[PDB]
């Protein structure tokens, strides 16, 4: 049963951490989502390659950690979303709708 | 133990892709289905083309021989089940998305499923979804009738299997072992157990998880799954140009079927267990032992 | 007409020996991959078939030939030996040739016309012009061997398939064999292979290096076939042109055999040219 | 046994008819999003049947599938080219376009298939940028430093390089970029063009030209 948990929310820097398990944390790589349900950026298999969405470069910042991954906020939910694709960097259906491996989210503001 | 067996029949004359590929009640006719649009009925033992059918839609995502072998059913991306009358019969609708699988219960009746969530049970003579099924989250991708035709499985994307019965039309349990999309489903010949091919390059058997294949070399997933006559074999193809030989009850590799330029794409099996052919994307339909 | 032949002597055998060890395990490389290639839809790779066996029946008169060349020049084993491999080591090279332009061909009616030429890029037309030109070889062995005056006796030492002075039938013919088998077969692989570097350069998805490489293979290809044939040719053309007398023959023979030595270099430059610069063997 | 002799070779006649009139055929993949005009570039499956020079093209619009498109993208391999569009007015999907396109490129099957790129909306990123309501630098900051009316040429080479750089980052398989609005009917040539390039480029490799 794969399952996630994420810790934070509130008013206003904050630590959004996911709780994940079930599944090797190593093989996938990592997305972040926020709600429109946009895709804000990634974290490649080795910690490198990363990618921001561009509203996002400058004011926040991700991080992994080896089964937690880790944001600091500088205002929706935050889902906390992975791919598909285990030893690939193809990923197509985490902006999709009642996509499964995604977070419950917190609410920050 | 140790198992190898080769080429021995080549059903060359397809134009693209064997996609999916089915055999009827008798193992001298099987059903091949290619994304050219065309289903070519080929004689096993002969390597003769009995029948050679034209399809409207030219993406056939399943195939279905009927057991009584006079119709065949034509799956594809479109959201129709086209029934061909042999010795078109009718055109389905109903369905939200892509035919990922086709089964026959009997004559008059199939069982279909679509892109969408929702997997429906028709009436051939009526065209009427009798029962509906509509409880899984992901896409599914592949369906898997037991001798007796009451209970089917749906491997959906969301990395959950839900086991169905045609006459409640409501699931009863939910298995979520996987870690990512599963796009094969068979089940065992005997009792309620079936297998799962998942793109996670790792197959689970599951009953009432309790298996798991995956080795470091291998990082693709899975694409097709099927069992022997006995079931004590496991065959499942693979991403890789090559398909794999696993063991249901040894975690080992029995051995490997290599001989195909493409991945494969369905790996059927014939039902008095004499032949399996694997139809990969080579547009070639290799027969072995 | 006696000649001073110690040319054969000093520089054939290391020739025929090299071509061998080295084309033969190279030809036969060369037919594998060219049944891989059948069985994929490849219509080239019944052309390469042809050609390396063409090739392979090239070597098969060798061995007889560097016994002849060891012997001092004598023929010694029965005038059918002779006959079959003056037909052999004479002819096959335009078998080859004519197969090098099937191949040129080919490739030029797929790159330069991806669309328009489906029809005769299929194995039923492979077939039909390979049949085609077998039976041009046929009909070219039976014209030749059936004169029965191929072989000559000088000196207690019997040369094949040469005449000193060249004999009427055999300097008429001459004419057809470089002009039919050289004139029209090169114009062929020119016009080809300009062809399809004009279409590898007009390519818009691919990248430089990978054209220079093309570019450097396909000059590969033309230069050894230029470098490996037009000494042989131009000299038979002179030999039959310009030669009437024994002395004339007796000073052209050493520059004659070096040239058809080149000509049995060809069989060792076809197999590694049309297989093993390609990539697809690795 | 003569029936079914003679029942076979009519098989293969028709079936070598089907593979000649197959072979004169040549299929292709559109995708895009909802937003994204795909079937003013045409002007289950939206099948279009169009022809330029004598040629068939069959251009396939799956329109009748869920958001959920990495499993029956599948099917599409053996496709000359997709024929994707991009609407790139709307900044906050372009990077849902980026991501697409860079999943298009990085997937196993994908690897093979040559991606035909079409900018969908440029009257309208032009008028926007005109505008200029909403500030590109905003959502992509790597604006303020990229160096090539100009500034509408500037933004549409760097909506463009996005894409190309996604590509390139990772031979075999090529991008080709293009711009086309709704006026535009040449895109059949555009698609003839481009799919005779990949033909061209896949013989070459066929052919042991390379
Ligand atoms: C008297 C003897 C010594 C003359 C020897 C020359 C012939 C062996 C060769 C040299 C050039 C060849 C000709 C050149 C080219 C062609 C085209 C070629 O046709 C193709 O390649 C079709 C390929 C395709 O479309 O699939 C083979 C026939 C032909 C006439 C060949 C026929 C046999 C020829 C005359």
């Amino acid at each position: 049963q794969v399952q996630l948990q994420e810790s934070g929310g509130g008013l206003v820097s904050l630590r959004l951490s996911c709780a994940a398990s079930g599944f090797t944390f190593s093989n996938y790589k990592m997305n972040w989502v926020r709600q429109g349900l946009e895709w804000v950026s990634d974290i490649s298999q080795s910690g490198a390659s990363i990618s921001y969405t561009g509203s996002v470069k400058g004011r926040f910042t991700i991080s992994r950690d080896n089964n937690t991954l880790y944001l600091q906020m500088n205002t929706a939910v935050y889902y906390c979303a992975r791919c598909p694709a285990p030893f690939t960097r193809d990923c197509f259906d985490v902006t999709s709708t009642t996509y499964a491996y995604r977070g419950q989210g917190t609410q920050v503001t | 133990g140790r198992i190898q067996m080769r080429t021995r029949r080549t059903l060359r004359g397809h134009l693209a892709k064997i996609y999916a590929m089915h055999w009827g009640t008798d193992s001298r006719l099987l059903v091949s289905a290619s994304q050219d649009g065309k289903l070519i009925i080929w004689d096993s033992y002969t390597t003769n083309k009995v029948h050679a059918i034209p399809l409207r839609s030219s993406w056939v995502m399943t195939c279905a021989y009927a057991p009584s072998g006079n119709y065949v059913a034509c799956g594809g991306l479109d959201n129709i089940c086209s029934i061909y009358n042999l010795k078109v019969s009718r055109e389905l609708a109903g369905h939200t998305g892509y035919l990922s699988c086709c089964r026959f219960l009997d004559d008059n009746q199939i069982v279909t499923s679509s892109g969408d969530t929702t997997c429906a049970l028709w009436d051939i003579e009526t065209g009427q979804q009798t029962t509906t099924f509509t409880g899984h989250t992901g896409d599914v991708m592949s369906l898997s009738l037991a001798p007796d035709t009451r209970l089917f499985v749906s491997g959906a994307c969301d990395a959950s299997a839900k086991l169905w019965d045609v006459r409640e039309g409501m699931c009863r349990q939910t298995f979520t072992g996987h870690e990512s999309d599963i796009n094969a489903i068979c089940f065992f010949p005997n009792g309620n157990a079936f297998a799962t091919g998942s793109d996670d390059a790792t197959c689970r058997l599951f009953d009432l998880e309790l298996m798991t294949y995956s080795h470091d070399n291998i990082i693709c997933g899975i694409t097709s799954v099927s069992f022997s006559k006995s079931g004590r074999l496991l065959l499942a193809g693979y991403d890789d140009f090559n398909c794999n030989v696993w063991d249901a009850l040894k975690a080992d590799r029995a051995g490997v079927l290599a001989g195909h330029d493409n991945r494969v794409s369905c790996l059927g099996v014939t039902d008095d267990g004499m032949a399996v052919a694997t139809g990969s994307w080579d547009s070639f339909l290799k027969i072995w032992n | 007409c006696t000649i001073d032949h110690t040319i054969h002597q000093t520089l054939a055998p290391v020739v025929y020996v090299t071509v061998l060890v080295v084309g033969f395990p190279a030809n036969c490389l060369s037919l594998y991959f060219g049944y891989l290639q059948i069985k994929a839809r490849n219509e080239l790779g019944v052309y390469l078939c042809n050609l390396t066996v063409a090739d392979l029946f090239y070597i098969c008169s060798l061995p007889f030939w560097l016994q002849y060349v060891l012997q001092h020049d004598n023929w010694s084993h029965g005038d059918l030996s002779c006959q079959v491999c003056g037909i052999l080591l004479y002819e096959n090279i335009y078998i080859s040739v004519g197969f090098l332009c099937c191949i040129s061909v080919d490739r030029y009616l797929a790159v330069a016309h991806p669309f328009r030429f489906h029809q005769f890029r299929t194995l039923k037309a492979a077939v039909g012009v390979s049949v085609v030109i077998w039976a041009k070889e046929l009909l070219t062995s039976i014209y030749f061997l059936m004169h029965e005056e191929v072989i000559e006796d000088e000196n207690q030492h019997r040369v094949c398939f040469e005449h000193y002075p060249i004999q009427a039938w055999q300097r008429a013919i001459n004419y057809y064999r470089f002009l039919v088998g050289f004139l029209f077969p090169i114009c062929l692989l020119l016009a080809s292979y300009q062809g399809i570097l004009r279409a590898v350069r007009r390519s818009h998805g691919t990248q430089k290096s990978r054209k220079d490489q093309i570019q450097r293979l396909v000059l590969s290809t033309v230069v050894i076939f230029l470098a490996c044939f037009l000494p042989y040719h131009v000299l038979l053309l002179v030999r039959s042109v310009w030669e009437a007398s024994c002395d004339f023959a007796k000073g052209v023979f050493n520059a004659y055999h070096f040239s058809l030595l080149l000509t049995s270099f060809n069989c060792v430059a076809d197999p590694v040219l049309y297989c093993f610069v390609s990539e697809t063997t690795h | 046994e003569k029936a079914q002799r003679e029942a076979n070779k009519k098989i293969e006649k028709q079936l070598q008819k089907d593979k000649q009139v197959y072979r004169a055929t040549h299929r292709l993949l559109l995708l895009g999003a909802d937003n994204s005009g795909k079937s003013t570039i045409v002007k289950g499956i939206f099948e279009t049947k169009f022809q330029v020079d004598k040629v068939n093209f069959h251009m396939f619009d799956v329109g009748g599938q869920r958001d959920e498109r990495r499993k029956w993208i599948q099917c599409f391999n053996d496709v000359t080219a997709i024929i994707f569009v991009v609407d790139s007015s709307d900044y906050n999907r372009l990077q849902e376009a980026l991501n697409l396109f860079k999943s298009i490129w990085n997937n196993r099957w994908l690897r093979t298939i040559s991606v035909i790129l079409f900018l969908n909306k440029q009257d309208l990123l032009a008028e926007k940028v005109l505008a200029g309501k909403s500030k590109i630098e905003d959502y992509f900051p790597e604006f303020a430093r990229y160096t090539t009316d100009p500034r509408v040429t500037r933004a549409k080479y760097f909506i463009r390089d996005e894409f190309l750089r996604i590509s390139t980052a990772s031979g075999r398989h090529y991008c080709y970029p293009h711009f086309t609005c709704a006026v535009d009917t040449e895109n059949a040539r555009r698609i003839f063009n481009d799919c005779r390039d990949i033909i061209q480029r896949m013989h070459l490799r066929q052919y042991e030209l390379l």
